């Protein structure tokens, strides 16, 4: 098809990431509004943004959470490594959780360059790796913006959801690294 | 540190070395195999992409027919920095930033000789806001590795 | 004995890790109930599996410890280390301390997931030489033991290391995966 | 990152560069000294356990030699990453939980020339369930450093 | 102009660390009781080692200078860096704050293994340019000054890097040892 | 991991790999460049202090001419990429010499071999320093000595 010094042909292989299911978890896109991680053929997590709230009350009971030993705890193992790879995050209000029953579901509120939602967003983008600059609008610039005001983040069953961006655990694997890179004193 | 996880090899191969993706592990391909002097480059070199996720696929292969658990995340968490070079991905995330063609971990390309059967170490096909590049993009790149196949064997 | 090629004999070498006892802890087992860490000559640090327990109150008062600087330094690091390394501790109540007097003192009452899988998996790591004649686990993330209790100690330099050589292999490794897997407070 | 320690060496040696360990280093054994080509390996290779011992023993001489203090475990927790690969001793943890003969950092072989005297870098002798395994299980693995042993030793030539 | 071999010739070259203020923070000193850390042109912080104290109060209220997000991002993500950075920090009370108006302000209350030393360690790690003048350690796990306070505070960039250049290593070198060394809360 | 910044080349440069410090990236000095043949060493060893801040100065530059600068120079990127750049233990390293009163790397001065006729360079070898005074000549002659041999080395390889 396409030949160089006469001999050596051009070839191309795409690697399919849905089989590392059982072993690492999996970041991909359904559409602006919907992004999503898999871990293993059942459980999953389901990262939206929305200008509809999910969650009014602004307290987050992780002591009673962990207590009551009822959430899955691959599912709470992500989550723990989205809100530790942050930066600067300094407005816990905008954190509000629940957990009753072991439904994990997290809101963070946006609406509170250098403010709360870039350093969410910038951990957003890098968690969805493919297929996160369609929900960003940002570009090139640091700052990262955005008209939705919630990123609601809900546990979920596994579906044939990865349709515009391949599953991919690169994501993932690159925030635990970064995990606790930069957090303030407490 | 860096990666130690080192690719096992399967019983029914011609020289101790070489490794093959299946057609589970390709997307609309059947399987591929890979030859031990382009694979020896996956000990030698820190900085290829496609040589992660070669360590990638035979931890997760390797895990599946070893052991029973999906919490196996826990594994893997303790894993991580022996088969991917954490500061790899950083570099395709820092590229993304700067509007630079990033690679994505998905389509890779590689030259295959006509005759021979003989292929380079799969290099990652770029991709910049949403496309693939051209072949006319990264020609320069392929002539490079083409000059690097010559010279490889010759040897 | 046995040379290849004719003229390359197969040698031998086996070193003594006890000459780095000033600088780094040494971890190692005496039997399948009583493993041991230590530190210089003097002061060490007993980890025991045993049915019997050793604290019944379920308190861990560390801010008291901390502020009546008593304690070994060096100690504290590495039950630090131990603490931080279990992934996926979620139960509080099962750790109980003691630390009255500087004499630290930490009891982990066990019982695929539970906080005995986490905590037996920090073990297994930190006696890297001979922790599996107490796992009986084999090859399969969960772990499962007999033993009811992990009981962490602080005791004197004794000839303890007898069933596995002092290494500090098993506390070098626990130094990068230290809070890699926590979960939010 | 990865290690960037090298190995001092000693005042009184033929060769620049040459490692030595003394008889209080070894058990039940005398002193035994490695050539500068073998251990010129360990600033090479990530992979070589033997290697990320022989910097923890030099760390250690050279902390006692330059310093006074036991709670210095505050300095070995700076200098663990500039010594040894973290990667290398989570790789034989690794194998120990997939019943894979690992190395427990105790056992090394090495090959040894009948005149010349030159050594092989030693090689970490495996273990499987509290046993060392037999020549017979690694055999290949001896031929194969006999067969570099015969490509370096032609080189100097 | 001393030659090599016959055709080698010794030449040097020296950077100028300073055009990488744009993008890194940059540690230098003036003389041994003011050290500086430099985020751009404009902005910066004095890390001063005086016998004279700056607050009398003993508390610390990082929750409401969080909330109120009123201090440069940047200079706090270096108090933080700084803080986590100490090793064996067992005594909160030396660690007093004040955070009104974003003007961020802390000290370290200084009196082997005491928290002074802790703190010394992490300054000399901080300051890599030149922080041996205030030590007057020397070499040997044990620093000790005749400085009582440590006090850091914002202030504004000038031509202070007199005794030592600036320089990016002192601080990209705390990034790594972060939290490697905290004990149990 | 280990770093993967790969060194950004020029437009005009003649062969393609070297890298140039321009006369304000260096004190008192004019610009300075450095063949492909000496920076090549930069992506293989993973000790060399010069090496750690080229990379750091050329992320410096590809930061500043590729992102619209912020408002009030915000750290973050720094943080994410340090160890894509440098060697966190290669400066750990100087930190533990320096504890030992052993001569260490403050990361300023370098020294390199310079060919008189044919200008090619060997790759900057850090001058160390001990007590706030950089060593001698003297007091590193032998390492100056192993490097024309190296140089004499690399040049024969060519032919
Ligand atoms: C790396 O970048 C590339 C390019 O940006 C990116 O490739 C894209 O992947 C998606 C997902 O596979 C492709 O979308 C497909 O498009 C075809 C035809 O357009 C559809 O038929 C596919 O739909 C099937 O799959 C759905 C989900 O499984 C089902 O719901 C549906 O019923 C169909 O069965 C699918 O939508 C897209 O075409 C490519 N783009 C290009 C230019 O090739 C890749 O995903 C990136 N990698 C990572 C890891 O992010
Ligand atoms: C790596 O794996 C190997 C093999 O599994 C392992 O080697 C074992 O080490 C122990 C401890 O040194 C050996 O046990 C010895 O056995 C002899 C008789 O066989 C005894 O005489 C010894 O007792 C002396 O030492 C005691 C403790 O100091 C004293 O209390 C006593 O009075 C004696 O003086 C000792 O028990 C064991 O034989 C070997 N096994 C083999 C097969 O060689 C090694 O420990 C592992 N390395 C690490 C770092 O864990
Ligand atoms: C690495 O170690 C070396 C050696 O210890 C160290 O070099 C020293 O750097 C300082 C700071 O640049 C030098 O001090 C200079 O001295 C000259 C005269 O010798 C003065 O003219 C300078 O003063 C000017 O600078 C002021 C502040 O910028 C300006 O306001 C004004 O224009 C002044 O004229 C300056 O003080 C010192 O001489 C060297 N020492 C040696 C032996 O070379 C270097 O700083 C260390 N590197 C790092 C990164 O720490
Ligand atoms: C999650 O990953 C697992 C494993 O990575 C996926 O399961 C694998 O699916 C393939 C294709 O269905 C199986 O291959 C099959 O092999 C048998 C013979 O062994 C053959 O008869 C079939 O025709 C097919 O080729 C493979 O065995 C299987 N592996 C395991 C361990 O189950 C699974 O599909 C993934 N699930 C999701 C939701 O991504
Ligand atoms: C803890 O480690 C230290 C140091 O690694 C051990 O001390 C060392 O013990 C050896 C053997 O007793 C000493 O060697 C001796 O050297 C003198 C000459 O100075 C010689 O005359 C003797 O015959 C013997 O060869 C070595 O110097 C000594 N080092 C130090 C710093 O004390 C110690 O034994 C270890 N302790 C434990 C409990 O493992
Ligand atoms: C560690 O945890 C275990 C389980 O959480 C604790 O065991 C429990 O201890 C209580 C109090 O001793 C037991 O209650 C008693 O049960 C008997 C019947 O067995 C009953 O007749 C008594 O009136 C009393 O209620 C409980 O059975 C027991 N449960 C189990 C599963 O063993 C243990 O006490 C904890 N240890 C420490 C030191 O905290
Ligand atoms: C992205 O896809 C999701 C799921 O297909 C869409 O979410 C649905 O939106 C409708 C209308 O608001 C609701 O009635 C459904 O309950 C939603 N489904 C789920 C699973 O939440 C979403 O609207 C899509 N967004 C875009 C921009 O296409
Ligand atoms: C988190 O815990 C608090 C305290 O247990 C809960 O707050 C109480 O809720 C009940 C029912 O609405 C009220 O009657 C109490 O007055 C509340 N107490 C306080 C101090 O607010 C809260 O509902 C819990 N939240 C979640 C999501 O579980
Ligand atoms: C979510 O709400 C925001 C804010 O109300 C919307 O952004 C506004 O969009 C209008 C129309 O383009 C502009 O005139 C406003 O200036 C925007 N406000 C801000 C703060 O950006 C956004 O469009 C909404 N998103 C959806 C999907 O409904
Ligand atoms: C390189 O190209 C050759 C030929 O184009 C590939 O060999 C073919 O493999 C397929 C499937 O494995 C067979 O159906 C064909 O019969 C083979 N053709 C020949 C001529 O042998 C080979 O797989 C390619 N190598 C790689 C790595 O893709
Ligand atoms: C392992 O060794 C320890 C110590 O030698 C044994 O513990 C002793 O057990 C006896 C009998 O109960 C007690 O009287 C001693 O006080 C114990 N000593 C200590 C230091 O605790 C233990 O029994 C041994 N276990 C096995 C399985 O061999
Ligand atoms: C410690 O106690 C446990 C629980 O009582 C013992 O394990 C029991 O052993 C008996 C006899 O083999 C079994 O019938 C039970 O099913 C076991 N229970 C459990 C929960 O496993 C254990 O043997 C005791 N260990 C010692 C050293 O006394
Ligand atoms: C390789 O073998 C040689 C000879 O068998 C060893 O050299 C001997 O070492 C012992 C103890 O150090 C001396 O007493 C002998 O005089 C030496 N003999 C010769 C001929 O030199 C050498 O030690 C071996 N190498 C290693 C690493 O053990
Ligand atoms: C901060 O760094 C910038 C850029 O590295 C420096 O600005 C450069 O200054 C030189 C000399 O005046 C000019 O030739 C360049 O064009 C400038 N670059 C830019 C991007 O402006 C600046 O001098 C430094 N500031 C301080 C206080 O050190
Ligand atoms: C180091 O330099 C600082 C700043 O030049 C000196 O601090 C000044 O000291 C005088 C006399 O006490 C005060 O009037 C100034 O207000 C101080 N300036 C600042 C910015 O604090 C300090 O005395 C010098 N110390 C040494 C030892 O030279
Ligand atoms: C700061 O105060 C300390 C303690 O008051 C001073 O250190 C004392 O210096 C005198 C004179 O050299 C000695 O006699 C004391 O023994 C020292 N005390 C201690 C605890 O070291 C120190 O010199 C003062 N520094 C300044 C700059 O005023
Ligand atoms: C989010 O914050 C905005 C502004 O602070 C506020 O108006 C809104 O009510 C908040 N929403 C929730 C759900 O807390
Ligand atoms: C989340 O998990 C809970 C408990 O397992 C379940 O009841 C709920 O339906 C789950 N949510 C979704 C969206 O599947
Ligand atoms: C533990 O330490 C305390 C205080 O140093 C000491 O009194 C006690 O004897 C120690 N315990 C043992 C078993 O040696
Ligand atoms: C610092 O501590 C010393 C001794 O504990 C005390 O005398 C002094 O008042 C303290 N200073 C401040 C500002 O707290
Ligand atoms: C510190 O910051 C505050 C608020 O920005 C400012 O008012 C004050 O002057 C600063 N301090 C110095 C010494 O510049
Ligand atoms: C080497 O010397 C030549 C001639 O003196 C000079 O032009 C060149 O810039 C020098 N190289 C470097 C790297 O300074």
């Amino acid at each position: 098809t396409s030949l160089y010094k006469g001999v050596y042909e051009l070839q191309t292989l795409e690697l399919n990431m849905e089989t590392l299911n059982m072993t690492m978890p999996l970041s991909c896109t359904k559409n602006n509004s919907h992004h999503y991680i898999m871990v293993g053929n059942e459980t999953g997590l389901e990262l939206t943004l929305t200008n509809t709230s999910i969650i009014n009350h602004k307290f987050c009971n992780l002591s009673d959470a962990h207590k009551k030993n009822l959430y899955d705890h691959a599912l709470m193992s992500i989550i723990s490594t989205f809100h530790l790879s942050i930066p600067n995050f300094n407005q816990y209000e905008a954190m509000s959780c629940d957990f009753n029953g072991g439904k994990i579901s997290v809101q963070y509120n946006l609406s509170h360059c250098g403010t709360v939602a870039n350093g969410v967003l910038q951990t957003f983008m890098r968690m969805a790796w493919g297929g996160s600059y369609i929900a960003l609008d940002s570009g090139c610039g640091d700052c990262i913006m955005t008209s939705y005001q919630y990123l609601i983040i809900q546990n979920t069953t596994w579906e044939d959801h990865c349709q515009f961006s391949r599953p991919s655990p690169i994501g993932y694997l690159g925030l635990l690294s970064q995990r606790t890179r930069d957090i303030y004193i407490s | 540190g860096t990666f130690t996880w080192t690719l096992s090899d399967s019983e029914g191969k011609d020289t101790p070395g070489g490794y093959c993706l299946t057609r589970w592990m390709l997307i609309e391909a059947e399987l591929k195999c890979f030859g031990n002097t382009a694979v020896a480059k996956c000990n030698e070199k820190h900085d290829e992409e496609f040589c992660d996720m070669l360590r990638l696929f035979d931890f997760n292969k390797q895990a599946i027919q070893r052991l029973k658990a999906q919490t196996s995340i826990q594994l893997i968490n303790k894993a991580v920095n022996a088969l991917i070079n954490d500061q790899l991905i950083m570099k395709n995330h820092l590229r993304d930033i700067m509007c630079i063609p990033y690679c994505n971990y998905s389509k890779y390309w590689y030259l295959n000789h006509t005759t021979t059967g003989r292929t380079s170490l799969p290099k990652c096909w770029l991709v910049s806001n949403g496309s693939y590049l051209n072949e006319t993009h990264f020609s320069d790149d392929i002539e490079q590795q083409a000059d690097n196949m010559i010279t490889e064997m010759l040897q």
